[PDB]
RNA sequence: ACCCACUCCCCGGCGCCGCUCGUGGGGGGCCCAAGUCCUUCUGAUCGAGGCCCAGCCCGUGGACGGUGUGAGGCCGGUAGCGGCCCCGGCGCCGGGCUCGGGUCUUCCCGGAGUCGGGUUGCUUGGGAAUGCAGCCCAAAGCGGGUGGUAAACUCCAUCUAAGGCUAAAUACCGGCACGAGACCGAUAGUCAACAAGUACCGUAAGGGAAAGUUGAAAAGAACUUUGAAGAGAGAGUUCAAGAGGGCGUGAAACCGUUAAGAGGUAAACGGGUGGGGUCCGCGCAGUCCGCCCGGAGGAUUCAACCCGGCGGCGGGUCCGGCCGUGUCGGCGGCCCGGCGGAUCUUUCCCGCCCCCGGGGUCGGCGGGGGACCGUCCCCCGGACCGGCGACCGGCCGCCGC
RNA sequence: CGGCUACCCACCCGACCCGUCUUGAAACACGGACCAAGGAGUCUAACACGUGCGCGAGUCGGGGGCUCGCACGAAAGCCGCCGUGGCGCAAUGAAGGUGAAGGCCGGCGCGCUCGCCGGCCGAGGUGGGAUCCCGAGGCCUCUCCAGUCCGCCGAGGGGCA
């Protein structure tokens, strides 16, 4: 959330939730137990100051000074469609599934 | 982006039992009980499963929709088979045949079907 | 949860200061429950237990809706005794069971005039 | 005791170190002490900015950091008889002090002089009864605020002067060299020895 | 890359007619192990020192 | 970490991985830098050459701050002032230089690198190098000495 | 008592460990294979009005 | 001491109303919500549910005690929650002191057996001696100290020592209270979880231990019998005495008994068999499973095909629309759009400054305003992917109803 | 009926009592009567190398400050005109100090064991050097015609580290 109006009260009784602000991101509260992938619920408003407090590949952090997001290093991270893909197997290598096994 | 998921979900993830030498990897939506990248179906765009019906007898069959992605409310289609013991097993053969939607785990699919009618039947 | 620094949550501290409570907080600490139709009534939840009120066990052994009347309250083992609920002895001879306070609920209070202010205090301040 | 190959080490914990180590485990409530009684401090002193008193403008001593300004302690006792104000009421007006420092540079006292005309120009000073002068009406619904930071009424940021850029005149290809501070450097290395040499030749004339 | 656009939904339960468009912080590099260094070495803040 | 250190997969060896034959005795050579003339003369002369003895004239009450003096290069010279000023003075509307003043930067001596730009400069520092003096007059620009 | 306690990181490394668990929870799979129980739930941002 | 133009205030008790930032400090008591149905258990806090508004409260789901494993049974916890008592300041009604600023004229202006030097010790990183001390020598007022290498000549910079007071950030293993723990769990942790600095030891300084667990509740075994008693046989309480007064659980070394086996080269041990015994699985001439087909008898709806019809898949038109990647364009959101830039605009402004109130840019300083630059916001026109961004219209081919 | 084994017994063969000092241990060399519990390469500072991560000629807020009083908060978030500062970007002398651009072309002064001028790119050359580029040549149904179709290579060139 942002702008606090009593969330906290509404939220502090509940067992397992967790309260956590934009402009303070825990990872101990984002990512337990160094497993990513925890189920969040966000607001609108929170939700809309991320843009501005991270920043795009394009323009910069504006709250943070001097950060911009991470660079990303493989574009398409999906190994099956570049390796279906006929410019790769347009020069590939017969398959030779034959076994060869040890002849007496 | 399967690959990029399996490389996370391979291990330190939910789900995974592996107790003794052989390692299982338990979804709500999976055919085998392999952990493996080809029977994973959490991670792919498109994913067939077979699953005991809820009332007493029948199999349903989960199929990923795949037109509306990040929403596991309807990202789900459920149907309900109630035959014989050959007309399930051709209904279920042709919705991977006839579609491409996954030509593989065709087999998979089948023997679970069938060993799940072999327990509702008696 | 708890929020005030000056509280504690330690097992062993509040064991501590359990075990070895004054006179004054032990009474407070033997409290037990009214009864459905007085609690209506009085519009208070509890109430400590004195010698005089009558009282019925709801949970234990010696559980049942037989009306009972407590004889003696011992603080030191945070107990307390009825008439009715007794034990034979080995040579025969009866002896009262200890049941603890908060496994009991009270039908009839002794309208005291200090009860009577402790009753009126309660609900004004439940309100 | 050496190794194959390694730098030489000289550890200073020959000394008994152990019974005195001093672990920095209080730095959070230090930290919650010094917050807690700077806001107490402007809790109790409300109508007035913390760090109050305003510092004059300092030049730093060394040749390492002259280059660069900063803040000091106090306004010299010229810099206040510039001003106009007496000595010792800049002290409850606001205004600190330094009877230490002097003025050597007509430069910096223009700036601190100016500097002090600006704070007692945006000051303004609460009466007990509205029969003192030197104020208005109304203060300013609170002067619009009632506590500054960082600085009463301005830091010391530095400013540079411009010179943009500038047509290069004829002489300046031949004006100076690195044969020019040779030459400076041998002067002031052979000053008095000349002056020596010519005392003791005007001395035979 | 593409960043679509993600719905609201009101206290109702139901998708209100306002929409936002997905943050690029979300297409983020996803590692695994850098998230297991830094929580391994930021829990290490908050404990308290024991002794003899 | 514990798990990970060598102590673990060395329980079961008597002699801990230090031998039978000479124990780990507590300091067997000696304690710091013990005989680095002799007895550790081979490796104090083999890996550490002019460790002994002094060289220099001594300075009493030494002050850095007196020695301070960074140094810039040519090829650092345009990194000081903005992108912009370059194009600008390569449109080249008049016999107009731009001045990069490095005491702003930091640096009160510049030293000579080669490849300089073509576009004229005015130079303001403390102290030059006299490469660095030729370097810039050679391609039209201009040093101006400061204090 | 003067063990080395406390593990200091790079705040580089601090926010690119956020925005990869950012970008970690945007996805399906991965927050599925965690133990949350998002089989009901319309979109998995859920960002709801400011009435909340 | 004249001249000039000014200031009516401050500091110490006494009675009171309203507050002080967590809504000043201390103390006592109180304040939400199941103990309801059914079933295990000695005992319940266990076990599934409480109509379509999810049995009730929650700013109170931390912890403890209660016959076990409690958010709701009981102190307690949340709450700028309430009411009561005690202490300290902020505003107002008697009393005692009470001329500041500038120019000019006149006068005054300073700490001694101390600095310093010689010498001898200690100390310092301080070296021709940093500081301290003992002895001796022991001053000046344009003076004295310092300027990191001793000495002479000259100049320069800074300070006024041999008199004193002062809160701040700092430290705290003792003391009085409190909170917490990735620590220890009774040979561990302080020596000391218990009648521990106790018992005990040495004349004394001093040394210094071991030692937790019945049971939910003593409900601690009535009574009969044997024995003088210790003890035991019945009986009795408890779910349990296989928990019987250093008694939870109850290992090894060792010992007794019962059963089996064996015995002249001490016993033990590895490789390979045989015999006996306990136990395990099977019921031992009598037990293998699933698929297809040809036959022997009965009952059922569907499947072929069509129709109604929903749900998903695939691509063609990218069709009415969505956005991504680039180039111009409305110079338009520049004043009813944001950042940065040692890129500019002294013929822009404000406050200073030079020369002759005013004039002269003749030049410079700080702030503000605006022009060009590289990154962002809307519609039209098109360039590529229509890809993990998606809808409709039409089609082939699936599934269930 | 089948059953290896942590049950017992017997025969055949082999079989000296473990640990460390030692060239040499079963030794007439040392320690061990037996059993249960405890018991020994830790932590801090500094250095060197290697590996993983983030940024990159920059890097680092560990020191302080800011937001709201907080169980988890002695955490986490931020500073942006807080980078003061440490390391690296420059080395060489005891010091005063100094302090890193080459190559091609033409001309003139005696193109002189000879400097300067003008134009250009701009960190030299040789021998090796992964990789890359060009490439004679031939390799696919009756034929002169082709762009893909089958598909390697003699030699040569610029050449990472
Ligand atoms: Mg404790
Ligand atoms: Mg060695
Ligand atoms: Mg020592
Ligand atoms: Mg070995
Ligand atoms: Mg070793
Ligand atoms: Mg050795
Ligand atoms: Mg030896
Ligand atoms: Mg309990
Ligand atoms: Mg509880
Ligand atoms: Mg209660
Ligand atoms: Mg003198
Ligand atoms: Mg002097
Ligand atoms: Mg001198
Ligand atoms: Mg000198
Ligand atoms: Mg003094
Ligand atoms: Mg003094
Ligand atoms: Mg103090
Ligand atoms: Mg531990
Ligand atoms: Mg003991
Ligand atoms: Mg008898
Ligand atoms: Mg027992
Ligand atoms: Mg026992
Ligand atoms: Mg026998
Ligand atoms: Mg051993
Ligand atoms: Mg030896
Ligand atoms: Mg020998
Ligand atoms: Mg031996
Ligand atoms: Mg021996
Ligand atoms: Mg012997
Ligand atoms: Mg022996
Ligand atoms: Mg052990
Ligand atoms: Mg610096």
């Amino acid at each position: 959330y942002n702008e606090d109006n009593g969330i906290i009260k509404a939220f502090r009784n509940i067992p397992g939730i967790t309260l956590l602000n934009v402009s303070k991101l825990n990872i101990l509260k984002l990512a337990p137990g160094g497993h990513v992938g925890r189920f969040c619920i966000w607001t609108e408003s929170a939700f809309r100051k991320l843009d501005e407090l991270y920043g795009t590949w394009r323009k910069a952090a504006s709250l943070k000074s001097n950060y911009n997001l991470p660079m990303h290093k493989m574009m398409n991270t999906d190994l099956s469609r570049i390796l279906k893909s006929p410019e790769i197997q347009r020069a590939l290598r017969a398959p030779r599934k034959k076994i060869h096994r040890r002849v007496l | 982006s399967a690959h990029l998921q399996w490389m996370v979900v391979r291990n330190c993830s939910s789900f995974l039992i592996k107790r003794n030498k052989q390692t299982y990897s338990t979804e709500p939506n999976n055919l085998k009980a392999r952990n493996s990248f080809r029977y994973n179906g959490l991670i792919h765009r498109k994913t067939v499963g077979v699953e005991p019906a809820a009332d007493g007898k029948g199999v349903v069959v989960v199929m990923k929709r795949r037109s509306g992605q990040r929403k596991p409310a309807t990202s789900y289609v459920r149907t309900t088979i109630n035959k014989n013991a050959r007309a399930t097993l051709s209904s279920i053969r042709h919705m991977i045949r006839k579609n491409k939607y996954r030509p593989d785990l065709r087999m998979a699919a089948i023997r679970r079907a069938s060993a799940i009618l072999r327990s509702q039947k008696p | 949860m708890k929020f005030n620094p000056f509280v504690t949550s330690d097992r062993s501290k509040n064991r501590k200061r359990h075990f070895n409570a004054p006179s004054h907080i032990r009474r407070k600490i033997m409290s037990s429950p009214l009864s459905k139709e007085l609690r209506q009534k009085y519009n208070v939840r509890s109430m400590p237990i004195r010698k005089d009120d009558e009282v019925q066990v709801v949970r234990g052994h010696y559980k049942g809706q037989q009306i009972g009347k407590v004889v003696q309250v011992y603080r030191k083992k945070y107990v307390i005794y009825i008439e009715r609920v007794q034990r034979e002895k080995a040579n025969g001879t009866t002896v009262h069971v200890g049941i603890h306070p908060s496994k009991v609920v009270i039908t009839r209070l002794k309208l005291d005039k200090d009860r009577k202010k402790i009753l009126e205090r309660k609900a004004k301040s439940r309100q | 005791a050496p190794s194959r190959n390694g730098m030489i080490l000289k550890p200073h914990f020959h000394k008994d170190w152990q019974q005195r180590v001093d672990t920095w485990f209080n730095q959070p409530a230090r930290k919650i002490r010094r917050r807690k009684a700077r806001q107490a401090k402007a809790r109790r002193i409300a109508p007035r900015p913390a760090s109050g008193p305003i510092r004059p403008i300092v030049r730093c001593p060394t040749v390492r950091y002259h280059t660069k300004v900063r803040a000091g302690r106090g306004f010299s006792l010229e810099e206040l008889r510039v001003a106009g104000i007496h000595k010792k009421v800049a002290r409850t007006i606001g205004i600190s002090v330094d009877p230490r420092r002097r003025n050597k540079s007509t430069e910096s006292l223009q700036a601190n002089v100016q500097r002090l005309k600006e704070y007692r120009s945006k000051l303004i000073l609460f009466p007990r009864k509205p029969s003192a002068p030197k104020k208005g009406d109304s203060s300013a619904e609170e002067l619009k605020l009632a506590t500054q930071l960082t600085g009463p009424v301005m830091p010391i940021r530095n400013v540079y002067k411009k010179e943009k850029a500038r047509v290069i005149t004829e002489e300046e290809k031949n004006f100076k060299a690195f044969a020019s501070l040779r030459m400076a450097r041998a002067n002031a290395r052979l000053f008095g020895i000349r002056a020596k040499r010519a005392k003791e030749a005007a001395e035979q004339d | 890359c593409a960043r679509p656009l993600i719905s609201v939904y009101s206290e109702k339960g139901e998708s209100s007619g306002k929409n936002v468009t997905l943050p690029a912080v979300f297409k983020a590099p996803i590692r695994p192990d850098i998230v297991n260094f830094v929580h391994t070495n930021l829990r290490k803040n908050n404990r308290q020192p024991y002794a003899v | 970490p514990s798990r990970l250190r060598k102590t673990r997969k060395l329980r079961g060896h008597v002699s801990h991985g230090h031998g039978r034959i000479g124990k780990h005795r507590k300091h067997p050579g000696g304690r710091g830098n013990a005989g680095g003339m002799h007895h550790h003369r081979i490796n104090f002369d083999k890996y550490h050459p002019g460790y002994f003895g002094k060289v220099g004239m001594r300075h009493y009450h030494l002050k850095r701050n007196q020695s301070f003096c960074p140094t810039v290069n040519l090829d650092k010279l345009w990194t000081l002032v903005s992108e912009q000023t370059r194009v600008n003075a390569a449109k080249n509307k008049t016999g107009v230089a731009p001045i990069i003043d490095v005491v702003r930067s930091g640096y009160y001596k510049v030293l000579g690198k080669g490849k300089l730009p073509k576009q004229p400069v005015i130079v303001k520092a403390k102290f030059f190098s006299r490469r660095a003096e030729e370097k810039i007059k050679g391609v039209g620009g201009a040093c101006v000495l400061v204090a | 008592t003067w063990r080395r306690w406390h593990r200091r990181v790079n705040t580089t490394q601090k926010r690119y460990a956020i925005c990869s668990a950012l970008a970690a929870s945007a996805l399906p799979a991965l927050v599925m294979s965690k133990g949350h129980r998002i089989e009901e739930v319309p979109e998995l941002p859920l960002v709801v009005e400011d009435k909340v």
